RNA sequence: UCUUGUAAUUGGAAUGAGUACAAUGUAAAUACCUUAACGAGGAACAAUUGGAGGGCAAGUCUGGUGCCAGCAGCCGCGGUAAUUCCAGCUCCAAUAGCGUAUAUUAAAGUUGUUGCAGUUAAAAAGCUCGUAGUUGAACUUUGGGCCCGGUU
RNA sequence: ACCCACUCGGCACCUUACGAGAAAUCAAAGUCUUUGGGUUCUGGGGGGAGUAUGGUCGCAAGGCUGAAACUUAAAGGAAUUG
């Protein structure tokens, strides 16, 4: 029972938007997490860490759980959810949420010849958080993917198939690295090719054109 | 102090987020007879 | 930048400092000083034999103890004196004195190993048989 | 002061030798093709490693390149007559694409059972094994 | 001093893009920045850049256009032998098809795809993508 | 920056982006010449003809109007001197310098500056010596430069 | 109504480890290849080596021994810096092989040319001059037109 | 002498992160996994140890260069919370 309570979830409200390339496209800032559950089916979750943490007082000693999560449905399209809540289903839940609310798309590509529905990255790529840094390098058919099995389960729920993983810093802790991994993912999808050197359409944000049913009440 | 230091740090990975064997009457022993 | 030489004719320059720097590794000074052929307590050997000279009642704690204990032992080629860990409880009845054991490592390629402050050695063998078969019933130790 | 006679070992075991899914997916080939232990798999995956390596240094290599055409089409002649290779796939990105169980399917005993005459992996097994 | 002013020169074109200027300034000029410079405009690196004529040894205007990740010199510059080619591409760049390493040969100063076909090597020079 | 200070001051003078004969000149190209024979003959170093010249005569600067520079006009016509100016002047500083601090033996500062000005003495005749404008080898010691420099 | 498992249930099949006429083999023999005859019903013709908090795959198992100024009172309970004091059960991995010791290589970007680091974690000479060594601004025929023929 | 504007070369200062870093913080500690402007010096876990010995300088005090045997699983730094 979702109710449309900005532009974009008035302009999904009505179904006049059908893919989430106009929103990559023109940089529209997602509000709310309902619009990519309306718009996207299939999108498979999977807690990664669930940890207590703790704040003291000047009497007590309040602890939080810290929960940190994935989402992503089939291809090319991850989100990393980390929250600090009070009771483990809700931070699971708001977990969940910034997770969908961070969702990036990812351009995958191919290691070698252009042939046969595009399987890994197209870019040698790197991302760095806190004195960890995960590195993305393409990988031919079948190589498959060689990294941590966090990693692993986050490029298996990425859509890629051949990554090949090299990794530096102290990387046991889990957060650092897949804050890394998220922090690549992203730089891979930004990194410009002379594929992109054709000249676009340039097209006019159809969020003017369609603002007089997707404004205010 | 086998069996302290196996209950001490055995309750860290629960404070870290990682998952650990329920603990029962065989933690502090040798499991493994020697030569 | 970074420090270092970078010119192309410049090849001696990192040599030597290269070579220099390498002196002051641990394994590269321990291997080409020739350390173990001289002051090792083997000759650089994965094994040795020896003599054993005194067993020694080492527990772990008083009376309410472990009994985990070492005999001090004597070398064949070098005529250095070592101490070394036997193995489980029950084997100390089967080495004797003067038994001619042969010892390995504990583990730590060159260190002790466990909770025994000082002992890198374990018997191996004792009187040419083994401590293996000869705890689990299977050999028997020879007699003399 | 014979001449030495070369041998070369035809397996490698793996670098991690404890991790849940290869050991399942391992258990799952063993079991669907009747296998003794774990060396066959790991025969399997060294020749096909080594097929890959190959087709891997012929594919970096420069087209029309006289060593990549006549090591690439030997290469994918001698799958294709092996029948591991389909005769549709008959390049070599295609053959980087290359599974462990298509070659074991090739084996005398997954024929033996598949063409009738055994009902069973295991008794096609036993059935080859006495003569 | 300036023991390279083609590196110089890269560096002042990759800190203007990174901060997004239109215009860049390369004092001083050479025949090498000059060519380095013509390679990337036929590839469509950067935009028009037109050379600045004092008697001393000139400057260069660069008009960027974007769609330049990183130009970078290699110093100091390595006799290449060809069979080795492939593999400095290995070494500096993101993947095999797009970017180019450019090699100064007694053919001119071209990029790494134009040397393999001429089926000449020389000297590295830098890299561009 | 200076080669034997931590300065970095780069003041200097701006040639013009133009090498032939400025509007107002119009006056001659061997009487500029024979200017510089006569004040070389009156004893000066081609910098002060230089000066003399841009301060008196509205000559800019003789390597455009005349067509060579000022000492090659002078080495043209036989007034070229023993050793160069600037290491000329060099050794004179240091002869200078050097009967202050035996005058006075306890300055250490111009200890230092006497080692400061040795070292740019011969870096100076080593180019020089490189190109073969001095003798061959010719030696410079503390003492004869007295007798080198006047 | 078609597909799997269990069992002190049952049935016939098949074959080599071996025992060997013979023949091949071999300088002569031993063995391999072939084969007349014999050769499987479970303690037969019976597979071991390591390990189980985490590393790392696999226990919310069982019994016994020794101590307690702790409860009960001769049944026992709990604890036991006994680093488990001793045995058994169950489970996991590799498998005619498996474990241990030493050395070396990889992981190791803890030697760093690729490719380290030097404010505070190891580490910038107290400062300057200076020989070898290493390095060193720009410029000298570019551009245009002509044909022919090579490779897709 | 002062004021206003510009410029060159200085000692510095306040804010910020396009960037960097473990962090404190940095217009350099930036332009670095997207790793190459030139060039010197130095370090490779902690104790033993700036110790022994040799060499050399100094009248001396001492300075410069400077180990290993053995031993250990730590040692250390930056912030938050009381």
């Amino acid at each position: 029972g979702w109710v449309p309570v900005t532009k974009l979830g008035r302009l999904v409200k009505a179904g006049k938007i059908t893919t989430i390339e106009e929103i990559f496209l023109h940089s529209l800032p997602v509000k709310e997490f309902q619009i990519i559950d309306t718009l996207l089916p299939g999108l498979q979750d999977e807690v990664m860490n669930i940890k207590p943490v703790q704040k003291q007082t000047r009497a007590g000693q309040r602890t939080r759980f810290k929960a940190v999560v994935v989402v992503g449905d089939s291809n090319g399209h991850v989100g990393l959810g980390i929250k600090t809540a009070k009771e483990v289903a809700g931070a699971i839940r708001a977990g969940i949420i910034i997770a969908k609310l961070s969702v990036i798309p990812i351009r995958r590509g191919y290691w070698g010849t252009n042939l046969g529905q595009p399987h890994s990255l197209a870019t040698k790529t790197t991302g760095k958080c806190g004195s960890v840094t995960v590195r993305l390098i393409p990988a031919p058919r079948g190589s498959g993917i060689v990294a941590s099995p966090a990693v692993k389960k986050l490029l298996q729920l990425a859509g890629v198939e051949d990554v090949y993983t090299q990794s530096n810093g102290k990387t046991r802790t889990l957060e650092n690295t897949l804050k890394a991994a998220f922090v690549a993912i992203g730089n891979t999808y930004g990194f410009l090719t002379p594929n992109l050197w054709a000249e676009q359409p340039l097209p006019v944000s159809p969020l003017d054109i369609y603002s007089d049913e997707a404004s205010a009440q | 102090s086998a069996k302290s230091f196996i209950l001490r740090k055995k309750e860290l990975m629960k404070r870290r987020g990682r998952k650990v064997a329920k603990d029962s009457k065989f933690t502090g022993r040798k499991r493994r007879h020697r030569f | 930048g970074k420090g270092k030489p970078r010119g192309l004719n410049s090849a001696r320059k990192l040599r030597v400092h290269r070579r220099n720097n390498r002196w002051a590794e641990n394994n590269y000074k321990k291997r080409l000083l020739g350390t173990a052929f001289k002051s090792s307590p083997f000759g650089g050997s994965s094994h040795a034999k020896g003599i054993v000279l005194e067993k020694l009642g080492i527990e772990s704690k008083q009376p309410n103890s472990a009994i985990r204990k070492c005999v001090r032992v004597q070398l064949i080629k070098n005529g250095k004196k070592v101490t070394a860990f036997v193995p489980n409880d029950g084997c100390l009845n089967f080495v004797d004195e003067n038994d001619e054991v042969l010892l390995a490592g504990f583990g730590r390629k060159g260190k002790a190993k466990g909770d025994i402050p000082g002992v890198r050695f374990k018997v191996v063998k004792v009187s040419g048989v083994s401590l293996l078969a000869l705890w689990k019933e299977k050999k028997e130790k020879p007699r003399s | 002061p014979r001449a030495p006679r070369t041998y070369s070992k035809t397996y490698s075991t793996p670098k991690r030798p404890y991790e849940s899914s290869r050991l399942d997916a391992e258990l799952k080939l063993a079991g669907e093709f009747g296998l003794k232990n774990k060396k066959e798999i790991y025969r399997i995956s060294f020749q096909l490693s080594k097929i890959r390596r190959a087709a891997r240094d012929l594919l970096t290599r420069d087209e029309k390149d006289p060593k990549r055409l006549f090591e690439g089409n030997a290469l994918i002649r001698r799958l294709v007559r092996v029948g591991v290779l389909s005769e549709d796939k008959k390049k070599l990105d295609y053959v980087l694409a290359l599974k462990v169980e298509d070659f074991l399917e090739r084996r005398l005993q997954t024929q033996v059972y598949k063409l009738g005459l055994a009902k069973s992996v295991h008794h096609a097994r036993v059935l080859i094994t006495q003569r | 001093t300036r023991s390279s002013v083609l590196a110089d020169a890269l560096n002042a074109i990759n800190n203007a893009e990174k901060t997004g200027k239109r215009q860049v300034l390369i004092r001083p000029s050479s025949k090498v920045i000059i060519k380095f410079l013509q390679v990337m405009q036929k590839h469509g690196y950067i935009g028009e850049f037109e050379y600045i004529d004092d008697h001393r040894s000139g400057k260069i205007v660069v008009q960027l256009n974007g769609r330049l990740n990183k130009c970078g010199v290699i110093s100091p510059r390595f006799n290449v032998k060809i069979g080795d080619i492939e593999k400095w591409t290995a070494n500096l760049l993101p993947a095999r098809q797009f970017g180019y390493v450019i090699l100064t040969t007694s053919a001119g100063i071209m990029d790494h795809e134009e040397a393999r076909r001429k089926h000449v090597s020389g000297k590295i020079l830098g890299f561009v993508y | 920056g200076r080669m034997h200070s931590a300065g970095k001051g780069i003041s200097s003078s701006a040639i013009p982006y133009s090498r032939n004969a400025p509007a107002w000149f119009k006056l001659s190209s061997e009487s500029v010449i024979e200017q510089i024979v006569k004040y070389a003959r009156k004893g000066l170093t081609p910098s002060q003809i230089g000066v003399l010249l841009r301060d008196a005569h509205g000559v800019t600067q003789a390597r455009v109007i005349t067509g060579n520079k000022i000492m090659r006009i002078l080495k043209s016509n036989g007034l070229a001197p023993e050793i160069p100016e600037d290491l000329y002047y060099l050794i004179k500083k240091a002869v200078s310098v050097r009967k202050h601090l035996e005058r006075n033996r306890k300055d250490k500062d111009a200890k230092f500056r006497l080692i400061l000005i040795e070292s740019r003495i011969h870096r100076l005749a080593r180019y020089y010596r490189t190109v073969a404008v001095l003798p061959p080898n010719w030696k410079y010691e503390s003492a004869t430069a007295s007798a080198l420099v006047n």
